[PDB]
RNA sequence: CCUGUCAAACUCCAAACUUACAGACGCCGUUUGACGCGGGGAUUCCGGUGCGCGGGGUA
RNA sequence: AGUGCAAGAGCAAAAGAUAGCUUGACAGUGUUCUUCCCAACGAGGAACGCUGACGCGAAAGCGUGGUCUAGCGAACCAAUU
RNA sequence: UUAGGCGGCCACAGCGGUGGGGUUGCCUCCCGUACCCAUCCCGAACACGGAAGAUAAGCCCACCAGCGUUCCGGGGAGUACUGGAGUGCGCGAGCCUCUGGGAAACCCGGUUCGCCGCCACC
């Protein structure tokens, strides 16, 4: 910019979107990628591999894309990503992957946060990742609970229309039980 | 000492005075003379150009100015004219003042290298080429043959 | 096709570029050698630049100088037309000048020698001192230049 | 030389350009080579670890094998064969 | 369009630059929480060498806890103009510094995909000028 | 702004050229066995000159 | 800028700074390069592995001392495990 | 790709600037702290929960060359320098001819305001 000696930091580091030294030690295990990502509104899950021209996703998951399997309930919570998670996990055994490592790109590695939360699905789709389970949620938490009690100190509805008044940690349940069997596109 | 000893670029560039340590001062007075305050808005202009590479010791600078401009008084210490020396003594020089044993010599002085056809001297005059003659004297101070060129003057 | 004459000898010049005469099949002075005119070929005469003569001869010239100091690869043979008939591809010596001239064949390929063992210039050439540009006989040479020079080794 | 030291007259060869200064990109430090191939030796200004003797800079091997995540290129020295211990950081694809 | 151009205070930050404390304190009670301690760099002769070293506190308000410290600050202040930042800001005052910014700066200060914020949707000191003027005093 | 100069221990630039590997031609090798491997016996480790490039030195 | 110290080189979501935790400055054994270009030569040095045991980290992973190139010593005898 | 995620090359992509875009869907800003989690002080950030509002930032789309960069034309320049050769010249420094290569600055005019890959998606 200034002059011909001046240095330009990587687009993607300028886009301020990848962290390379990270992407560098998490592409040492030579294994697929799990690339959990976040919106205000969704969660995404992606299976990465690496290529000649550029990063490969063989399977993916998208908070939005769920409803498609009768979700009924916002797409940016912790019953959600695990749920995309194990959606996009599915689809990825189903491509013939076994096993990857959790990129969580510029996100925080905070205990029971919904990036773990998409590995835990991610996990229990059948994918084998390495992870550490105190780091992780405690069920509860992941099925919706905290959400289920935050709306008991009601007075008014957490939800605007939406769906339920009290909100259902068991439509979690009906969900990951229908994933675990049959059904299109996994 | 005679100018023999250096006058001939066959040894490095020497110019770093961060690893060179008491180079002797200048003995050059000035570079501008004439009345600097004003610009080259004269009708001729006159430069000595050398015809050989040499070097030549700020001494020889010095004198062969000197010698040019002090005649340049042939105008009037206030004269309008303005004589230019473009070269500067940016190459040191060492002497071997033990025989040939550690003979990496000490600064001595200081010259300047100027390529064939450069134009060491450059005056500005209003068609009044007592420059001309300025510089038959100025040639006779440095070591090459020189030549005295013209150029805006189609005033022959 | 570019016929290439050694005129200086060895005595002096640089290795590397006395193999490279060797690798043309030139080993004494006055020996002359066929060479196609090809990227690797050009840039092999090019290094040889100052101690031999080249240049493009003539279909005659050609015909003239194989007639006269053409050899089979063995022997004292003489190369003449019967020669070239009962033992190449071609009819004649013209037949095979042209093959060569027009790159078609090599002497090894008609089993002879890839060396023309030329004899020293009647009347002398012009000075090993200068290319032809500027008198001497080194260099590139005229279709005219080479087949005067050839003629004269003839 | 003043020194012999392995970094002795490598000012040059060791150092980048301005303009590609700082963190090389990830993907070369993890391209894969197999038996046989033929790669160049250069070693990156940008990364430390993972590299050979300066005076190999410039040389063609061919990889036999490697060592952890490192790899074996035989080389050849003048006329002597040298086996070299590098990450693909340092290395590229002839061809 | 407004509604998202229109300024807002973004923290206050009170600090006592003392120069080795007893204070916070008072900084505590002033605000409504915990003051944080001021370390130094650099070795000088104001016997301040020590690099680690509390030299005082600051406090750092948001929200109501900001405005409701303003509700008293900004009335033991009188001054304004020139006193004011190039980007809409001013510190009057122990010192009580307001910083004013528009709706979308948190793009700057989050850590993906952040981003500098473009110099037109930047706070300027007249525009910063009006907000506060017309909340409760006069300008100059 | 205008204007006057430099760098063996400066470089936004940048050759010729030197050099790794590969293919092609050439030349060479498969009864003259190359390339290479193993062994026996040395001499040698005062050098000199021209040319190109040098560094030191008035030379 | 800083990174202990020459010079040259490397480094910015770090190789720098702060905080916290930790003792991998660990034991064993090698591969290779260097020392000594080519091209034989010891001590020393380095890079890269493996076996074992550990530290930290969600993890990939990082740690075979300090970002890299100086800071080193044979046989005989002693003392030590 | 009517706005997305992961990248490769790592300024042709930087710096600066103009215009345009969201009716249900997407990214955001945005709203908000019971929880997981968090600030040596602050739900600012980090984390979690969520849609009342907005297209003003960002982002995506279209475009501008003033600066920086890449490549090209013409000029500089076959100049500077240079591998090979010479009973060519010069007191010498050094130069010249033949042969094979061949630049930098700078000026003028164009180019460049990223390209491409995989996945997902009225
Ligand atoms: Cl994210
Ligand atoms: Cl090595
Ligand atoms: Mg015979
Ligand atoms: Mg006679
Ligand atoms: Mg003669
Ligand atoms: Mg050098
Ligand atoms: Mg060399
Ligand atoms: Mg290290
Ligand atoms: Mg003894
Ligand atoms: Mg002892
Ligand atoms: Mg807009
Ligand atoms: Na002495
Ligand atoms: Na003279
Ligand atoms: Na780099
Ligand atoms: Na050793
Ligand atoms: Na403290
Ligand atoms: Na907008």
């Amino acid at each position: 910019a200034t002059g011909p000696r001046y240095k330009v930091p990587m687009r993607r580091r300028r886009e301020a979107r990848t962290d390379y030294h990270q992407r560098l030690r998490l592409l040492k295990s030579g294994k697929p990628r799990l690339v959990a990502r976040k919106s205000n509104k969704h969660v995404r899950a992606q299976l990465v591999t690496l290529g000649p021209n550029g990063d490969d996703t063989l399977a993916s998951a998208h908070s939005s894309d769920l409803a498609e399997y009768g979700w009924e309930a916002p797409t940016g919570n912790m019953p959600s990503a695990y749920l995309t998670g194990l959606l996009a996990g599915l689809r990825a055994q189903e491509a013939g992957v076994e096993e990857a490592v959790l990129d969580i790109g510029l996100n925080s590695p905070t205990p029971g946060s919904k990036v773990f939360a998409i590995q835990e699905g991610a996990i229990d789709a059948g994918l084998d990742i390495p992870h550490n389970d105190d780091v992780l949620a405690d069920w509860q938490r992941t099925r919706g609970a905290h959400i289920a009690e935050y709306d008991e100190q009601l007075e008014e509805p957490l939800y605007s229309g939406d769906f339920d008044a009290a909100d259902l940690p068991e439509h979690f349940d009906e969900l990951r039980e229908t994933l675990l069997d049959g059904d299109i596109e996994l | 000492k005679p100018g023999a000893m250096y006058r001939n670029s066959s040894k490095p560039a020497y110019t770093r005075r961060e690893y060179i340590s008491g180079i002797p001062g200048k003995k050059i007075a000035q570079f501008d003379m004439g009345n600097n305050g004003a610009g080259p808005t004269y009708p001729a202009q006159v430069e000595l150009v050398v015809e050989k590479p040499v070097q030549i010791r700020h001494n020889a600078l010095e004198a062969a100015r000197v010698a040019a401009n002090r005649y340049v008084q042939n105008s009037g210490a206030a004269a309008n004219y303005k004589f230019r020396i473009r070269k500067f003594p940016f190459h040191v020089i060492r002497e071997n003042k033990d025989g040939m044993r550690a003979p990496f010599g000490k600064p001595v002085g200081t010259a300047a290298r100027v390529h064939g056809a450069n134009h060491i001297f450059i005056a500005w005059v209003n068609p009044d080429p007592n420059v001309e003659e300025a510089w038959r004297r100025a040639k006779m101070k440095v070591t090459p043959t020189i030549n005295i060129d013209s150029s805006p003057a189609g005033n022959a | 096709m570019h016929a290439l004459v050694q005129l200086r000898g060895e005595v002096n010049m640089h290795t590397d570029i006395q193999d490279t005469l060797e690798m043309l099949n030139i080993h004494h002075v006055n020996h002359c050698t066929l060479v196609p005119e090809t990227d690797a070929y050009r840039g092999m005469v090019a290094k040889v630049n100052d101690f031999v003569a080249f240049g493009e001869p003539s279909q005659e010239t050609l015909e003239t100088v194989l007639a006269t100091r053409a050899e089979p690869l063995e022997g004292d043979a003489d190369v003449d037309d019967e020669w070239v008939a009962e033992h190449t591809d071609y009819d004649d010596i013209s037949g095979l000048a042209f093959a060569l001239l027009s790159e078609e064949t090599t002497l090894r390929e008609q089993g002879l020698s890839p060396t023309l063992r030329l004899h020293p210039p009647r009347g002398g050439h012009d000075g090993v001192k200068h290319p032809v540009k500027e008198g001497g006989q080194l260099g590139k040479h005229d279709t005219e230049g080479i087949d005067d020079l050839l003629e004269a080794m003839r | 030389p003043s020194s012999n030291g392995p970094l002795e007259g490598t000012r040059g060869k060791l150092k980048n350009k301005p303009r590609d200064r700082g963190t090389s990109p990830p993907q070369r430090a993890v391209e894969e080579f197999d038996d046989g191939e033929k790669v160049h030796l250069k070693i990156d200004p940008s990364v430390p670890n993972g590299r050979f003797h300066p005076r190999f800079d410039g040389q063609t091997g061919t990889v036999e094998g490697k060592q952890g995540d490192a790899y074996k290129v035989d080389i050849v020295d003048g006329g002597k064969e040298k086996t070299i211990i590098v990450t693909a950081a340092h290395l590229r694809r002839q061809e | 369009f407004h509604e998202m151009r229109e300024p807002r205070i973004e923290k206050v930050v009170v600090h006592m630059g003392i120069g080795h404390a007893n204070a916070e304190d008072i900084l505590g009670e002033i605000t409504g929480q915990m003051p944080v301690r001021t370390k130094a760099k650099r070795t000088v002769g104001e016997f301040d060498i020590r690099e680690g070293d509390p030299i005082g506190a600051k406090v750092t308000l948001r929200d109501e806890m900001a405005e409701e410290f303003l509700q008293t600050a900004l009335p033991l202040a009188e001054l304004a103009t020139s006193q004011f930042d190039d980007t809409g800001n001013f510190s009057f005052g122990l010192d009580v510094t307001v910083n004013l910014v528009r709706p979308g700066y948190r793009v700057a200060k989050r850590d993906k995909a952040s981003r500098s914020i473009p110099t037109k949707h930047r706070l300027n000191p007249a525009d910063a000028v009006a907000f506060i003027e017309s909340t409760y005093d006069v300008e100059v």
